[PDB]
DNA sequence: TCGAGAATCCCGGTGCCGAGGCCGCTCAATTGGTCGTAGACAGCTCTAGCACCGCTTAAACGCACGTACGCGCTGTCCCCCGCGTTTTAACCGCCAAGGGGATTACTCCCTAGTCTCCAGGCACGTGTCAGATATATACATCCGAT
DNA sequence: ATCGGATGTATATATCTGACACGTGCCTGGAGACTAGGGAGTAATCCCCTTGGCGGTTAAAACGCGGGGGACAGCGCGTACGTGCGTTTAAGCGGTGCTAGAGCTGTCTACGACCAATTGAGCGGCCTCGGCACCGGGATTCTCGA
């Protein structure tokens, strides 16, 4: 479907602005297992403000309350 | 003297309601005293930084709605939601 | 026929992408990734498209604050390699 | 009944003859009167006389309990093991692996008369003395019962008999409120006669003579208290002086500074004009030297100090032996500091000397030509009843808070045998808090001499 | 007919429509708003004083003791995510033996 | 040589060495090493410096001298450990 | 001479103290380390005796929610005991 | 239309650097720096005067909630630049 | 006679006050409380600022972009404190290895 | 692979003090009735979002290899457990002080309401130069080699 | 230890473009002058903690200990990840239509705020009597051994 999304190359980057030296072959099941984790801890609070101002288009503000709620507040965009 | 006005009776009438046959002791209710307090202190400090949101003043049945949805994870969303609703249209068609 | 040994190329990526500050994962895949997992949520929605690269400037932050924290347990177990058995760790201290 | 009966031999001296007959009459009616006297005068003797008079004359021969403190536990078992052999004596002692043993086979088989017991054992046997009817419960040395808030004043209302008899050697308090507490134990028909004949007592009575001399016509079957100078006729010496003396600029201006510092260093009177009025630097603040090193100019600081800075070049050679009452341990290490640096050969006592670390130094304390002279008391400590006769010359240092405790701690002078001269001193400095404490001792000792008096 | 028995809760609703406004919460609040909020109290008090009914017979006593809370809210698992971060006085914790620690055999 | 209080203790030694075992066989360990009773006694004593201190700073705002449990409650409510059993 | 070999009395604690709850760390020595501690901060204080307890009661709900988090990193390098490597591993993920 | 802090900030920076421009964006992260910092000091003012049931926010209910904040020697700081702007503001 | 610049200030008094006012923070607001936290603000936002401008240099550039906010808050030892929840927009994080990692 | 042997469970007793009922109480919820207005629903504009389609080349995938690390197994020391043994330090009780924390209850003063200006801040018009591509310049750097 | 690449930094015209700036209304702050509600500031009365001494008990803590099971370097070893090269292949940008909905404009009620009477639901006390804590005692079983 779509989880071929952030690719194999695309973890490796992120993995080395993590500073490790060799990854495994057992994590590419893992990482989109927990990164389709977090896109439902956030979206989900998304939709329910997006809904709750009677709009139907998800804003820049709305992602940024979000993440404020849960302890990764996100500069850059508004506050 | 000093009323202090907890929530020593109410939470006692729910104990009466789901397990007639049992109680509740002095110590557990001073937990349970701090525990309806912190969804209380949690939602009405969750309604009025989303009335600040849109910029409204109004508390109603629906920034309280939305304020439920957040807190609760799954599954009990999913029945306060039905439950409380279920005590506003009893409300006012009385 | 020169090659660098293995262990070289996996440094000079790291002080390479500990400096340049580009967007690492795909920008338009990750526009699809979104939209499909609302749509378990609700139907029927548009993303502002300042919105989308605020969970692409949001993500990357959690999963590079999870790779600084998972190569700590990595290296704890005296081996230089990540496995699944240390991201399973990794999320069980702070937010399983 | 002026003789002793045949199975109390070696006749009971006559003034306890003159203490049964007149003890017969608070067996008659029921009132449980309290029985004071001086320490020595044998008030065991008075006890015995009255768990075993009841065998063959009363007929009872039942359960009775007696609870005295555990440092005179001792000599209780001895005494009925001395004069009257017929009867039972049941000791509590021993940690958990060995004490049940007089708890399964001994007591609860109803085999015991007198069941002698420590005031830590009344609480952890409250379930196991409560299954008896008591006949006549006895505690001895009673004044721990003054504080009604304790875990005995409420302990031992609850279990009941039928009538008792307390003993100890002292009216209490002058503030009247500790007379009255033990009297609602001794009846419970005085709390209802305490605060109703409430105007009868509070009033300062300019009539002492015509209400307080003629209220003891009421009261004469509730007490007791006797003098040793009229058993000897003899003890002669009873002698009380002290100075009026100031301190110096390391704990005179610093009397008149920690008040800008307060006015920790919170309890002012215990914290900070007890410690920086008697004896000096006891907050190491005080201090010339991280070295420390003991030397004078740090026994010259002190206002008391400098007396004895003079005292222990006159009082060596008068030929004494000083028994020095002090309160505050830590104080005491700085005493001790005074004559193992200067050459005094010395002995001490606290609340950490353990028991037979005590009775080793003062044996050696009582040989007849011995070395050691000065020996550290403490005025808490110093009232249990302890033989140290030998001396006759003592110095307390501070204000009596109680005021009895230091003239039950003169008690370590006249006990029996002594025909030296005794001379007590005592330090109280200038414009301190202790003149205004010793002002407290004054009137709460103007008023139970009074009963003495009267 | 009060208020707190007129949409048939068992919590009050004046004393926390009081709050909601000496509470500082906003300016203005709504009337049937506090008795939304009223059941949602209610409902997760509902919710651990039932599973609290099954720890005291699942040790055979009576009353709700503090040790009762933590094995009802721990044995779950939708009251955990809520009470992630939080303590519960004398509590003790949830019996759990890792699964290597055992002995040989 | 006797004056002094010195030669004696301390008070973060007040949790000695079986009561660091007992906590950690409350956690479900199985043999602990003998360098922890350090490590933990140094690690216990800076979280109490980051409770009293927001403790402290409640208790001088009201201009009280008595920390009450109030206080202290609402200290550990705000660093994401509330405690309850203490009313509020 | 019975003795149980060693891996076993180690085992008769956990399951009997994860059972009771009664207070671990003594009382009276954990008030006066509280007491000291404060008076860096401000000095002439005096506690509620039902205020000390509260640090006793959350103190412990600490280090046994780290003792709960600290032995998943010992097991997890294949030994079972802890270290002070594990320790300055556990308090690195969550809050150091 | 709106309404925000991108014109003082500005000016603070060209106090204490005559020369390094900022950009947009990096105006933007300290625009949506301090409204955190506003929306953290005042909620935890607002609950201090709260706890005390009092009804009046004042500068002794903001100090006691900048000290709790501030990590430290910041709070050191702080508390020195703000009494600073009372003196002034009352003696003027 | 403006109000920010009798205190002797930079951040504004008459935004601050009427910020308190419309927030629901309590109902009373003190004459001095839009002042002194027009301070408080005014020494932190100088602060990340500066801190950031010293290290504006480090690549030798003189705009302030948002790698520098990132090295001026994550290279601090009291600062990082009272940001170590937060993110930025396009930070990164410091260039580190580990001592395991490295040739030897 | 099953008997000695302690630990743990499970019965029975006692008895004690907290939890629940019940009374008197008083004061915060509850009605009814005013009166202002924020938000609700209708109504218009324009803006930013979705879906296309075509072109160009970074960037991903699947291909070899080949060495380098992860795990398994070993003896090899050595570091903490399990149990009997001294003394100690918590834990009660007690003592004798006095003072710092909480309703009444009074009467200043500092914050908000209202009306009327006005200068400061704010988007939108031109309209400039500081980064960043670039492309050719020399210039500092770890492995096949000895 | 030395010579072939493969990595990196000093540099110049040479451009695009965003940050710093100038010219306009309008919107909010602030001066003002009353007016009241919050809280300062004393002033009685009562209840909990702190200072440094005494008494005793009594389970824990502290100190030895031999011993045994784990930690920890070695060393073999073998798949498994890294590195690099021809091949696909989807991102990216670049227009270009086409219209959904975000934000607003403009009435006008439906609905909270607030008032003084109203008058029960909920509040601290008091007495009590089952639940559970405890102490024997004997069954049940869990881990050491042959």
């Amino acid at each position: 479907d779509n989880i071929q999304g952030i690719t194999k190359p695309a973890i490796r980057r992120l993995a080395r602005r993590g500073g490790v030296k060799r990854i495994s072959g057992l994590i590419y099941e893992e990482t989109r297992g927990v990164l389709k984790v977090f896109l439902e801890n956030v979206i989900r609070d998304a939709v329910t403000y997006t809904e709750h101002a009677k709009r139907k288009t998800v804003t820049a503000m709305d992602v940024v309350y979000a993440l404020k709620r849960q302890g990764r507040t996100l500069y850059g965009f508004g506050g | 003297r000093k009323r202090k006005e907890s929530y020593a009776i109410y939470i006692y009438k729910v104990l009466k309601q789901v397990h007639p046959d049992t109680g509740i002791s002095s110590k557990a209710m001073s937990i349970m005293n701090s525990f309806v307090n912190d969804i209380f202190e949690r939602i009405a400090a969750e309604a009025s930084r989303l009335a600040h949101y849109n910029k409204r003043s109004t508390i109603t049945s629906r920034e309280i709605q939305t304020a439920v949805r957040l807190l609760l994870p799954g599954e009990l969303a999913k029945h306060a939601v039905s439950e409380g609703t279920k005590a506003v249209t009893k409300y006012t068609s009385s | 026929p020169h090659r660098y040994r293995p262990g070289t190329v996996a440094l000079r990526e790291i002080r390479r992408y500990q400096k340049s500050t580009e967007l690492l994962i795909r920008k338009l895949p990750f526009q699809r990734l979104v939209r499909e997992i609302a749509q378990d949520f609700k139907t029927d929605l548009r993303f502002q498209s300042s919105a989308v690269m605020a969970l692409q400037e949001a993500s990357e932050a959690y999963l590079v604050g999870l790779f600084e924290d998972t190569n700590l347990c990595a290296i704890h177990a005296k081996r230089v390699t990540i496995m699944p058995k240390d991201i399973q760790l990794a999320r069980r201290i702070r937010g399983e | 009944f002026r003789e002793s009966p045949p199975f109390i031999k070696g006749t009971m001296r006559d003034y306890q003859i003159a203490g049964l007959n007149w003890l017969i009459s608070l067996h008659e009616n029921g009132i449980s009167g309290i029985l004071a006297d001086e320490m020595g005068l044998g008030k065991t003797l008075q006890t015995i006389s009255f768990l075993g008079y009841l065998r063959h004359i009363q007929g009872i021969t039942g359960p009775h309990l007696v609870a005295v403190p555990k440092s005179t536990l001792d000599n209780w078992k001895r005494e009925f093991e001395k004069w009257t052999p017929d009867v039972n004596v049941l000791v509590l002692q021993g940690a958990k692996e060995e004490r049940h043993q007089l708890i399964n086979d001994r007591l609860i088989d109803e085999d015991f008369d007198v069941c002698i017991t420590s005031y830590e054992m009344i609480l952890r046997e409250k379930a196991h003395l409560k299954k008896f009817a008591w006949e006549y419960i006895i505690i001895d040395e009673a004044h721990r019962i003054k504080n009604e808030e304790s875990s005995l004043s409420q302990v031992i209302r609850m279990f009941s008999s039928r009538n008792r008899l307390l003993i100890t050697g002292t009216p209490l308090q002058n503030n009247l409120h500790e007379l009255w507490a033990l009297l609602n134990f001794l009846l419970p028909d005085v709390f209802g006669d305490s605060d109703a004949f409430d105007q009868w007592f509070r009033g300062q009575d300019r009539d002492q003579d015509q209400v307080v001399q003629q209220l003891h016509r009421v009261l004469r079957p509730f007490l007791l208290r006797r003098v040793k100078s009229d058993v000897e006729k003899s003890l002669l010496p009873k002698k009380e002086i002290n100075v009026y003396i100031g301190m110096s600029e390391m704990q005179v201006k610093w009397y008149k500074k920690i008040l800008e510092k307060d006015i920790t260093r919170l309890l002012n009177i215990v914290m900070q004009l007890r410690k920086c009025c008697n004896h000096p630097y006891l907050f190491e603040g005080a201090e010339p030297g991280p070295p420390y090193t003991t030397d004078e100019h740090l026994i010259y600081n002190s206002g008391k100090m400098i007396v004895l800075d003079k005292l222990l070049k006159r009082l060596q050679s008068q030929g004494s032996r000083v028994l020095i009452f002090s309160q505050m341990s830590r104080l005491l290490d700085i005493l001790e500091d005074y004559c193992v640096f200067r050459g005094y050969k010395y002995c001490r006592i606290d609340g950490g000397t353990a028991h037979e670390d005590r009775i080793a130094a003062i044996d050696e304390y009582n040989r007849p030509g011995s070395d050691k002279f000065i020996f550290l008391l403490t005025t808490r400590a110093g009232g249990l009843g302890i033989n140290l006769t030998t001396a006759d010359t003592v110095i307390l240092y501070d204000s009596d808070w109680n005021p009895q405790a230091d003239l039950q701690a003169m008690d370590r002078a006249h006990r029996i045998g002594q025909t030296k001269q005794v001379v007590v001193y005592r330090f109280v400095t200038d414009n301190a808090i202790e003149e205004k404490v010793l002002e407290r001792a004054a009137q709460k000792l103007r008023l139970d001499q009074l009963v003495i008096q009267q | 007919k009060s208020r707190s028995n007129r949409a048939g809760l068992q919590f009050p609703v004046g004393r926390i429509h009081r709050l909601l406004r000496k509470g500082n919460y906003a300016e203005r609040v709504g009337a049937g708003a506090p008795v939304y909020l009223a059941a949602v109290m209610e409902y997760l008090a509902a919710e651990v004083l039932e599973l609290a009914g099954n720890a005291a017979r699942d040790n055979k006593k009576t009353r709700i003791i503090p040790r009762h809370l933590q094995l009802a809210i721990r044995n779950d698992e939708e009251l955990n995510k809520l009470l992630s971060g939080v303590t519960i006085a004398q509590g003790g914790v949830l019996p759990n033996i890792q699964a290597v620690l055992l002995p040989k055999k």
